[PDB]
Parts: structure tokens; sequence; C-alpha cells
């Protein structure tokens, strides 16, 4: 019988599909590591995949993955237990050091190129035509933290020139400098921005660019990494 | 604050695009902004790109639209509080059983039809040329394409491929709101209930999956926006804390977990699976199997 | 074990309740209380269905079927063999459902993300409670809702949606699926999009997002954006599932004939009713 023949031969391809797919989504954080970063002992039933490589564009390279797996840079955590499976304690302060949910990685520290070679995301003042169509325009509103204090002001919106698209805030803060805030993190008020996840005491914390007119991956990850890990640890001063 | 709607828009110069392959000579002018749209997705509308293939596919469309709606004037009698009254209601019906797979039927009793038939698989089929024209323009992969032809086969499968091999046009579904609801229902009572074709009932699994997928990643891509989750193709080639972040959400909860490209494999796949499966399951029925509920009583 | 990035993630925090008790992982799972909850929840009930196998008398997972009380019931308990067993079972659900969202909503906190994940789920569970406790409630009997096992749950689909004639006429039905078909033809695209990105022609570059809303925009005049796109499959779903659990509350309850005659209204409107001529004059 022919509908027999197809749904028999139909499960043979859908576990061949799963299996294939299984080992795509392993072209990332494998091997499995114990909590000292030395290899597991189970790997599990699905093998690496053998390599792809991805060719980057502008000149940026390639990515071969699956690949050797490497933090590239120092996790201040430690074991709170002598066996597997426990929370690790941060050693210092969690916010500065990056780890939790105020973690980030260490994307590449150069910025995002839109599809014809310029910086993906500028401070709308150097965009040229760029504007505010529509919602409350913040540039120039107060921003309070969760402690409801005020801890700067907002001088210029970052926007993602080729999605159009609003992504920072940058606001200047008491003593003339300024930070990125994630968009997704902040709310527009009539009178105010409010940032529910940092106290206002923690808005120089934030981690800085090195140059006042462009931002890399790697930056974004600090400052969108520092301001999530706030929601936990600036819990305390969130009245 | 969600993400669901933007708090502030953004303008600058109308985005025209990359140009790779393509010939601009066929694209458009910008369309208007919508403000509205732009509280959602993207404000810009346009350009389009419109060669000697879409104007093909858009003329016959409209064709095919155009000879379903000639023939519900007729049938309300050309009196348009009729026509909106009955709208529902009217149906180009194909051919009967005696012409089998003729072209010999009148225009008022399946002639129209296949009439309408015509027009919609030449739109069809050169909207999906177009599909793989356009990626090539642009250097892109075919997924689209090969995504696409996947919906393709369960359309050809329910109005050419069954009919043919059932011996007529007959067999085809009918244009019509009402009229094509009857039709699926009627084909489950005549193949012996549809809930016992295995093909049928995988691809519910797919098309309910569908949901739970896009909603796990919706959500998952959202809730990662705070670290520039939607940058897929950057998180791809380069991997951000919010990729690790949704990796390990689903990770902690579920035991396992994908990456930022490998999701989009998943999703791929248990989309298209809907149709692939269900154009089988289609195929089978009464070229092969006249009642489903038998065919499972002997397994086969 | 652990992805290679993981370990700065496992920090200890975000629990909702039981502070540090059971902050912890098994293997790639979290646990937290919720998790303990839903252990108990589970297990529980996957016994009870192992059980009232017994009583029903089989061990085939096709024929294995935890039927609820019958309609004389009312909303009252039952003896386990006939009605008391499913009942348990849909509590030891709901608990499951219900600590394994607020699971979700922990593992959140812990990593500083969005509750997109938990409040989306929560659709499903509003849904499955639609059918086996809100309509079954206002219809005044547990007997209304779906029986557990594989077949015989689609024996009751069939059966509640003929009990109102072509069931594709309930009008909030035709809203669900419409969204349910959307939402699959947008997960293939985005899916295909995505990987035609990633994926070029041999030897080519990946291409960019600029690319991508390039060639939606040459085929069909519109790009919704990336951000978009992740905002209307999450919208389209939970629509689907929104519509699906209307289209079922309001079927026995505030509309109980067969869903066809509903459509009269729009006929019987005075202003085209009595004009002859058409389909329905
Ligand atoms: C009767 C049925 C009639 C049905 C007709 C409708 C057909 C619709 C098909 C839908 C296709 C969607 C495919 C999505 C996709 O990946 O497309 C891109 C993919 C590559 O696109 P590209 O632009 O050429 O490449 C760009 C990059 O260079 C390279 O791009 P890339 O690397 O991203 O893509 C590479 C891709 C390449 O994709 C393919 O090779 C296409 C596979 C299509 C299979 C469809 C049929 C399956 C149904 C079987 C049903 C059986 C019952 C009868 O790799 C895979 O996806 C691997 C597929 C895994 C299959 C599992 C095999 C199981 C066999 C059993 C094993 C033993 C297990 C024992 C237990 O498309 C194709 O390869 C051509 C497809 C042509 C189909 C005709
Ligand atoms: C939604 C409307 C109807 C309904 C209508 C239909 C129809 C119609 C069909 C199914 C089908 C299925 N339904 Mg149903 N089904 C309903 C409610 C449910 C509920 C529930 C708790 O509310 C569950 C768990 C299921 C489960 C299932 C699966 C057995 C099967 C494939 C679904 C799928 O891939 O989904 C999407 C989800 C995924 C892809 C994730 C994986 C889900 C897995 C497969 C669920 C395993 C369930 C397991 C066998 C039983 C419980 C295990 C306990 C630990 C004991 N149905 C309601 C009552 N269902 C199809 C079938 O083939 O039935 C035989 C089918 O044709
Ligand atoms: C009483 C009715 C029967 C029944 C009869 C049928 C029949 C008959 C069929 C299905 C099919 C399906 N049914 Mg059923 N079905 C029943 C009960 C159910 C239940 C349920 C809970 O009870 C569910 C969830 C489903 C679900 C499903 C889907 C999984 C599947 C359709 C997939 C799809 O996306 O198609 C939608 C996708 C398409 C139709 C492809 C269209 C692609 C083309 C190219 C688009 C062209 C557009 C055109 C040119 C217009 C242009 C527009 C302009 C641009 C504006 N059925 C009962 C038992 N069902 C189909 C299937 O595959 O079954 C195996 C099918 O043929
Ligand atoms: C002959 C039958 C009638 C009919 C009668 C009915 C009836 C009756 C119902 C539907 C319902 C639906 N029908 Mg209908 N329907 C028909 C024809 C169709 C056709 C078609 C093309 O013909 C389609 C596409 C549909 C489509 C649909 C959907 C809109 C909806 C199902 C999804 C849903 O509710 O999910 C919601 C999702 C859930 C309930 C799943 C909940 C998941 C839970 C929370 C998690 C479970 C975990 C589980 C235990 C697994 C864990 C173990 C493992 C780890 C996996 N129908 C025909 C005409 N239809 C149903 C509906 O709207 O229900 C509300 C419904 O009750
Ligand atoms: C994997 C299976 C799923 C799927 C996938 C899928 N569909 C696809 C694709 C893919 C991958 C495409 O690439 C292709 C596409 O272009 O998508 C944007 C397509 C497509 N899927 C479509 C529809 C569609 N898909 C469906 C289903 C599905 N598609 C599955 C769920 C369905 C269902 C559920 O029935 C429909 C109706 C089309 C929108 C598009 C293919 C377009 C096409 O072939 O067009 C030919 C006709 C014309 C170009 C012109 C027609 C003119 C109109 C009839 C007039 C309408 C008038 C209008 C209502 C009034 C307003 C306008 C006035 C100003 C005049
Ligand atoms: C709201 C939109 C869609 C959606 C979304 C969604 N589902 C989700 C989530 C989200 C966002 C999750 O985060 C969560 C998840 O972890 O997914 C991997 C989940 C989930 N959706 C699931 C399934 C599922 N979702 C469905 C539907 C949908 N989910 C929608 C279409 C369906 C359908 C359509 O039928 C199913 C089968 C699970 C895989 C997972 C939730 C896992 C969970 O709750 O685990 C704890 C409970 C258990 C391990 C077992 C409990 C055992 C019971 C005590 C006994 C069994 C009783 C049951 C009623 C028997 C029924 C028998 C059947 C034959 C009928
Ligand atoms: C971009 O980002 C994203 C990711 O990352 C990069 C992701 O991974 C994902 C996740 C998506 C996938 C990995 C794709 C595959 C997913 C599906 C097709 C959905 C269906 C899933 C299943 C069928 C698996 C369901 C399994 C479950 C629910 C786990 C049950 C297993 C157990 C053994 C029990 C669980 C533990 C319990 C009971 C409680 C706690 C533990 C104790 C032991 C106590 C998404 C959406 C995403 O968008
Ligand atoms: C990488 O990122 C990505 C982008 O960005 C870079 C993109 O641009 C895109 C491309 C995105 C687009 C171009 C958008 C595509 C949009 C869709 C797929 C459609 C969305 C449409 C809707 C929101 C509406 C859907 C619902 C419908 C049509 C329901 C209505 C229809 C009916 C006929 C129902 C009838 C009901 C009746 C008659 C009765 C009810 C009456 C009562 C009174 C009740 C993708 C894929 C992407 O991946
Ligand atoms: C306002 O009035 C005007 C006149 C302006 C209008 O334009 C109004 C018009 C309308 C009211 C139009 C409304 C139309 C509908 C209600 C349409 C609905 C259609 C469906 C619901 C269709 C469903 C399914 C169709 C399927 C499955 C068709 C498949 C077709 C094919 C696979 C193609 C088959 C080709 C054939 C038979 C011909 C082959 C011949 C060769 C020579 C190759
Ligand atoms: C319907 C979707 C079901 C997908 C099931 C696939 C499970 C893969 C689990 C392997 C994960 C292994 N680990 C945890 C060692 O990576
Ligand atoms: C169709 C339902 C299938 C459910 C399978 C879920 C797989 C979970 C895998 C977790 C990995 C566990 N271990 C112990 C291998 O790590
Ligand atoms: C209610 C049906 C139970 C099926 C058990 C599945 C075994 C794995
Ligand atoms: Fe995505």
């Amino acid at each position: 019988d022919l509908a027999s023949l197809a749904i028999y031969s139909f499960w043979i391809f859908l576990a061949g599909l799963i299996y294939y797919l299984q080992t795509e989504n392993m072209r990332e954080g494998y091997p499995l590591e114990n909590e000292d970063g030395t290899p597991a002992a189970n790997q599990g039933p699905f093998p690496l995949p053998k390599p792809k490589t991805f060719i980057l564009p502008h000149g940026r390279g390639t990515l071969t993955v699956p690949g050797p797996e490497s933090e590239d840079r120092p996790i201040a955590l430690a074991r709170t237990a002598v066996s597997e499976g426990f929370p690790h304690a941060p050693t210092g302060d969690p916010m500065k050091d990056g780890v939790g949910p105020a973690s980030w990685v260490a994307r590449r520290d150069l910025p995002e190129l839109d599809g014809h070679g310029h910086n993906k995301i500028k401070p709308m003042k150097a965009a040229a035509g760029f504007h505010v169509s529509a919602g409350k325009n913040p540039i120039g509103l107060p921003v309070r933290g969760c402690d409801l204090e005020i801890a700067g002001k907002v001088v210029d919106i970052w926007v993602d020139i080729p999605e159009q698209m609003a992504r920072f805030l940058e606001v200047e803060l008491k003593d003339g400098s300024t930070r990125l805030l994630p968009m997704q993190m902040v709310k527009v008020q009539s009178n105010r921005v409010h940032v529910n996840a940092l106290s206002s005491d923690l808005f120089a914390g934030i981690p800085t660019i090195k140059s006042p007119t462009e931002v890399t991956l790697l930056e974004e990850d600090k400052i969108c990494g520092y301001v999530a890990g706030g929601l936990m640890y600036a819990a305390p001063k969130r009245k | 604050y969600q993400n669901i709607f933007s708090q502030v828009q953004v303008r600058g110069p109308a985005d025209l695009g990359m140009t790779e392959d393509v010939n601009l000579a066929n694209r458009s002018g910008v369309g208007p902004f919508s403000t509205l749209l732009g509280w959602f997705g993207n404000a810009q509308l346009g350009p389009i790109y419109l060669g000697s293939l879409g104007v093909l596919s858009l003329f016959s469309g409209l064709m095919w639209f155009f000879t379903i709606g000639i023939w519900f004037w007729y049938q309300a009698g050309w009196n348009p509080a009729v026509f909106l009254r009955d709208l529902f209601f009217f149906s180009l019906e194909p051919p009967a059983p005696e012409y089998g797979l003729s072209f010999a039927a009148p225009l008022k009793e399946g002639g129209l039809w296949l009439i309408a038939s015509f027009f919609m698989f030449v739109a069809v089929w050169s909207w999906w040329g177009r599909t793989y024209l356009r990626a090539q323009a642009l250097g892109m992969g075919k997924h689209t394409a090969w995504a696409f032809l996947s919906a393709i086969w369960l359309w050809m499968v329910l109005g050419f491929i069954r009919p043919i091999l059932m011996g007529s046009w007959s067999e085809a579904v009918p244009y019509g709101i009402f009229s094509h609801l009857d039709w699926t229902n009627n084909f489950s009572l005549v193949h012996g209930n549809l809930f016992y074709n295995p093909f049928h009932g995988l691809s519910i699994a797919f098309l309910y999956g569908s949901a739970l997928l896009f909603a796990m990643h919706g959500a998952t891509i959202l809730a990662v926006s705070r670290f520039g989750g939607e940058r897929e193709l950057e998180q791809i080639a380069d991997r951000g804390t919010a990729a690790e972040r949704a990796a390990l959400f689903w990770r902690w909860t579920m035991g396992f977990n994908a990456t930022m490209e490998g999701i989009h494999r998943w999703a791929i796949w248990m989309a298209v699976l809907v149709t692939l499966t269900g154009g089988i399951g289609i195929l089978l029925s009464g070229t092969v199997v006249d009642n489903w509920y038998v065919w499972g009583q002997n397994h086969g | 074990a652990l992805l290679s990035f993981e370990r700065k993630y496992r920090v200890p925090g975000g629990t909702l309740v039981g502070g540090n008790l059971f902050d912890f992982w098994v293997g790639p799972f979290y646990v937290g209380f919720f998790g303990v909850a839903t252990f108990f929840f589970a297990a529980l009930g996957i016994i009870l269905i192992a059980w009232s196998a017994v009583l029903q008398g089989t061990w085939n997972p096709q024929l294995i079927s935890v039927y609820p009380p019958a309609l004389e019931y009312g909303l009252g308990g039952a003896p386990l063999a006939k009605g008391g067993l499913w009942q348990i079972i849909t509590i030891c659900a709901t608990g499951a459902f219900v600590s394994w969202a607020l699971r979700e909503v922990e593992i959140c906190r812990k990593l500083g993300i969005g509750y997109h994940i938990p409040f989306a789920f929560a659709f499903a569970i509003l849904a499955y409670l639609t059918l086996v406790l809100f309509r079954p409630v206002m219809m005044g009997a547990w007997g209304y809702a779906f029986p557990y096992g594989i077949w015989t749950h689609l024996d009751w689909v069939s059966n509640t949606g003929y009990t109102y004639g072509n069931f594709h006429y309930n009008p909030a039905h035709m809203i669900a699926i419409s969204f349910f078909f959307t939402n699959a033809l947008a997960l293939a695209l985005h899916g295909a999009l995505v990987l035609s990105a990633a994926n070029p022609e041999k030897g080519k570059e990946m291409r960019t997002p600029d690319h991508w809303d390039t060639f939606f925009r040459d085929l069909v005049g519109y790009s919704i954006g990336t951000l978009g796109i992740h905002r209307l499959g999450l919208l389209l779903s939970l629509s689907a599932v929104f519509f699906s659990a209307l289209c079922m509350i309001i079927t026995g309850t505030i509309w109980f004939d067969q869903w066809v005659d509903w459509w009269q209204w729009w006929v019987k409107l005075p202003w085209w009713a009595n004009i002859p001529g058409g389909i329905n004059g």
C-alpha cells in the first residue's frame, strides 16, 4: 500500500531532519564543559557537525563554526558548593565585573556596518535627514532612576540608519560626560524619561564609549549588559 | 516597557535599498510613509520592483479575481444590494463530472472556472519565479522560493494534480467563500474522516507547532531586544549576550537550545512541513485511499 | 555540563519563592521552587493516568483514555473509575503548566530578560483552561470537557464540532484559522529570509539586513523590519489562540444552534432582505 510506504518513509525523513537540525544548532557553545572549563565527559548522542565558514562583508574576515570556544575575558565568579550544579557567587561587584544578568560577550570592538559600509548606528545629530517623526521627542528630558532621583538629561537619540529606528538615548550626567541607555530599557513620559533598572548613583558606572560619534559591538554589549543587570543588582535602591 | 509598540519613531531619507545585480530601471519611486505602520513595523512603503514577470503575475492575478467577480455579479442579477447581501454565498464552480478533464464545458457551467483557474496558475508560478529571481539579483540563497514551493504543492494538489489523477475537474475547489468551506467539509466526509489520515494529523502538528514556535521565538527575541537580539545576522556572525541569554533561557527551561542561525532552520521547516505533509495526505485521498477510517483499520 | 559560555550567567538570585533553597540546576535544567512544584504535579498526574489505565484495562498509548465525569454528574465529584481521576489529573495539569510558567519567570529574572515567553505561554494555558474548566463550568458539567487520550480527544473535537453543523461557520473560528495560516506563512518567510541572508549563493559574503529589506520591498513593496517581524509572529500566534479560546467559549453558551444559520443576520437586514434574485431570494 502506497500510503503505508509514504508514512513510513516520512517518519524516517523526519528523524533525519531532526538529527540535521539539532547538529546545526550545536555550531555554538559546544563541546559542553564542566564548571572548571574543561571538556565534559557526556556530550550527548549528537556529534558536532562539520564546520561551515561565513564570509563576512566589508573585509571583516570570516567565521568558522564550530571552532575553538573561549570567553576571552576573566569571569569573576566562584563556586558556592563542593559539587556540580549550584550557583556561582560574584567575587566582587557583579555590575562592574560583568557577570550574572550584568554579563557581556567580547564581541568585536568595531561598530556594526550597514550594507553600504557606513556605521549602522549614529547619533541623530550626525545622521543627515533624520528627525523624530511621531511620538514624544525625548531629547531634552530629564532622566530619572529607580531611586526617583534625576540622573541626567537626554541630549540625543542614537538611531539605526538602515532600520530607521531609535536604539539608544544619549544621556548627559552631572559631570558633563554622556552615557548610552538602550531604548528598550527606558520609558519616555511627557515630562521625563524613567529608568527602572538603575538608580541614579549607578549611572556613572555605565560603561563608556571610547569615541563619541560611534559605538562598537563590544561597547553595546557592555552597556546593555550593565543596565539589564540593574534589575537584579540595584533592587535594594528601587522603591 | 515591552517593545510591542515603538515609543518614538524616527525618519530619514527614503531608503532606496541595495543595488547588487538588480535592474534599477524596474524599481518604482518610494511610496508614502505610514506613521500608523511605523508604530509596529517600518513606516516606509515601496519602492516595489516590477519587471515583466511581475506585470504578468499581477495581470493574471487580477484576471483570476475579476473572472470570479463578473460571475458573482451575474449571480446577483447585477443588483449591488444583492451582491453585498449574498457575497459569501456565490460560487464559481468547476465543470460537472461528465466532462471529465476536457475543456468542452459551457462558460456558465464549468468553463469560466477553467478560465479563472488558468489565470491563477499563471499568477502563482510567475510569482514563484519572481521570488527566485529577486533573491538571485541580490546574491541571496533561494530559501524563500523553496519554502514557497511547499505552499504551491498543496495548492497544485488541490486544484490540478489530484483532479487530473481522479479523471475530472469536478474534484477541484470552487471559488467562493462559503462554498470552498463546504467542499472542505464534504471532502473529509467522503474520504472517511480526515482525522484518520496520518498526513493530515502531521499537518496539524506542524500548524500548531508553527504557532508554538513563532510565539517562542518572537517572545524570545523581544525578551532579548534590550541587548540587540533582533540584529540576527550580526548575532550569527559574532555571538552577543542577547544570543547567549536566549539559548540559556531555553536550555534551563527544557534542557536544550538553538543557535541564532539554527532557530531559523527549525522555523523554516516547522512551517514548510505543514503544506508538505498536507499535500501528500490530500493527493493520496481517493487516488489510493478511499476511506481513512478503513485504511487505518488495516494500518495500511 | 555547561555550554562553553554558560558559567557567567549561573549566579544566585531571581527566585520568586524559597530564597536560595531551590536555587540550583540538574544537568541543563534549572530547578527552583516551581521546578519542584512541576515535578510533583506532573509525576502525580502521570501516576494517576498510569492507574486510570489499569481501571480502564489497557497499556497501549493509542488506547489509554481518561474520560471526564458523564454529564449527569454536573460540576460535582465522581468515583475515580468514572470521572474522579480526570478531575484530579486536570488539577495536576493546571498545576504543572502554571508552575512551568512561573519557573520561566524565575529563569527570566536570573537572566535579566523580559517576561515575554511566560506571558506568551499563558495564552496556551488559557486555551486549555477554556476547554476543561471555563466552558464546562459555564455549561454546568465536567462532561463537556475533552478526554485525555490520543485518539479519543479527536473523537471529541469531531462530535463537538458537528453538534453545531459544519463548524467552519463559527465566525470567531474563521478569524482563528486565518491567524494560524497567516502565522505559518510568516514563519516560513522569516525562516527563509534570515537563512537566505546568512547562506547566500556559493562563494559570496553574508548579506546584510539592508539586503533582506531590499528583497521584500522589491517583492511586495513593503518590509516590516526585523523588530517588526518578531512582534508580528508573536501577535499572529497569540491572536490565533485568543480567537480559538473565544470561538469555543461562545459555543454551547451564547450560541448553541447550527453555526451556518448565524449568518442570516446579514442577509435579513431590512434594506436588502426582500430584494429578489441572488442566492437568498
Ligand atoms: C487544540 C484543539 C484540540 C485538539 C485538536 C487536535 C487535532 C485536531 C489534532 C491534535 C493532535 C495532537 N494533539 Mg491535540 N487538541 C487539543 C488539546 C491537546 C492538548 C492539551 C493539553 O490541551 C495536548 C497535549 C494535545 C496533544 C496532541 C498531540 C498528541 C497531537 C499533536 C499536537 C502537536 O504537535 O502540537 C503542537 C506541539 C508541538 C509540536 C510540541 C510537541 C507536543 C507533543 C507531541 C505533545 C505530546 C502529548 C503526549 C502524547 C500526551 C501527554 C503526555 C503526558 C506527559 C502524559 N492536544 C484540543 C482539545 N489535536 C493531532 C494528532 O495527530 O492527534 C492524534 C491532530 O490531528
Ligand atoms: C470538516 C473538515 C475536516 C478537514 C478537512 C480538511 C481538508 C480537505 C484539508 C485540510 C487541511 C488542513 N487542515 Mg483540516 N479538516 C478538519 C479538521 C481540522 C482541524 C481541527 C482542530 O478540527 C485542524 C486544526 C485542521 C488543520 C488543517 C491544516 C493542518 C491543513 C491545512 C494547512 C494549511 O496551511 O493550509 C492552507 C494553505 C494553502 C491552501 C496553500 C495555499 C498556497 C497558494 C499558492 C496561495 C495562493 C494565493 C492566491 C493566489 C490569492 C492571492 C491573495 C492576494 C495576494 C491578496 N483541520 C475536519 C476533520 N483539512 C488541508 C490539508 O493539507 O489536509 C491534509 C486540506 O486540504
Ligand atoms: C469536525 C471538526 C470541526 C472543528 C471543530 C473544532 C473544535 C470542537 C475545536 C476546534 C478548535 C480549533 N480549530 Mg476547528 N474544526 C474543524 C475544522 C478546522 C480547520 C480546517 C482547515 O478544516 C482548521 C484549520 C481548524 C482550526 C482550529 C483552531 C483554530 C483551533 C485549534 C487550536 C487551539 O485551540 O489551540 C489552543 C491550544 C491548546 C488547547 C494546547 C494547550 C497546551 C498546554 C497548555 C500545554 C500542554 C503540555 C503537554 C501536556 C505536553 C508536555 C509533555 C511533553 C514535554 C511535550 N479547524 C471542523 C469543521 N475546532 C479548538 C479550539 O478553538 O479550542 C480552544 C476546539 O475546541
Ligand atoms: C509553508 C506553507 C505556508 C505558506 C508559505 C509561503 N507563501 C508564500 C510564500 C511562502 C514561503 C512566498 O514566498 C509568497 C509571497 O510572496 O509571500 C509574501 C507566498 C504567497 N502566499 C500567498 C497567500 C497565501 N498563502 C497561504 C498559505 C501558506 N503559505 C502556508 C501556511 C494561504 C492560505 C492559508 O490559504 C494564502 C491565501 C500569497 C500572498 C503569496 C503569493 C502571491 C501570488 O502567487 O500571487 C499571484 C496573484 C497576484 C500577484 C495578484 C492577485 C490580485 C488579488 C487577487 C486582488 C485582491 C484585491 C484586494 C483583496 C483588494 C485591495 C486591493 C485594491 C487596491 C485593488
Ligand atoms: C499561545 C500560542 C502557542 C503556544 C505557546 C507556547 N507554548 C509553550 C510556551 C509558549 C510560549 C512555552 O514557553 C512552553 C515551552 O516550554 O515550550 C517549549 C510551552 C509548551 N507548550 C507545549 C505544548 C503544546 N503547546 C501547544 C500550543 C501552543 N503553545 C500555541 C499554539 C500545543 C497544542 C497546539 O496542542 C501543545 C501540545 C509544551 C511542549 C510546553 C509546556 C510544557 C509544560 O507545561 O511542562 C510541564 C508539564 C509537564 C511536563 C507534563 C504535565 C503532565 C500532566 C500532569 C498530565 C497530562 C495531562 C494532559 C491534559 C493530557 C492530554 C493528552 C493529549 C493526548 C490530549
Ligand atoms: C467589486 O467587483 C469587482 C468586479 C471589481 C470584483 O473584482 C469582485 C470580485 C470578487 C467578489 C472576487 C472574489 C473571489 C473569491 C471569493 C475568491 C475565493 C477563492 C478561494 C477561496 C479559493 C480557494 C482555493 C483554490 C484552489 C485550491 C485553486 C487551485 C487552482 C489551481 C491549482 C490551478 C488549476 C488550473 C487549471 C484547472 C487550469 C489548467 C489548464 C492548463 C491549460 C494548464
Ligand atoms: C519536536 C521537537 C523535539 C526536539 C527534540 C530534540 C532533543 C535534542 C536534545 C539534545 C541536547 C543535548 N545536550 C543537552 C547534550 O546538548
Ligand atoms: C516530542 C517530545 C520530545 C521531548 C524530548 C525533550 C528532550 C530534552 C533533552 C534534555 C537533555 C537531557 N540530558 C540528560 C540528555 O541532558
Ligand atoms: Fe528571528
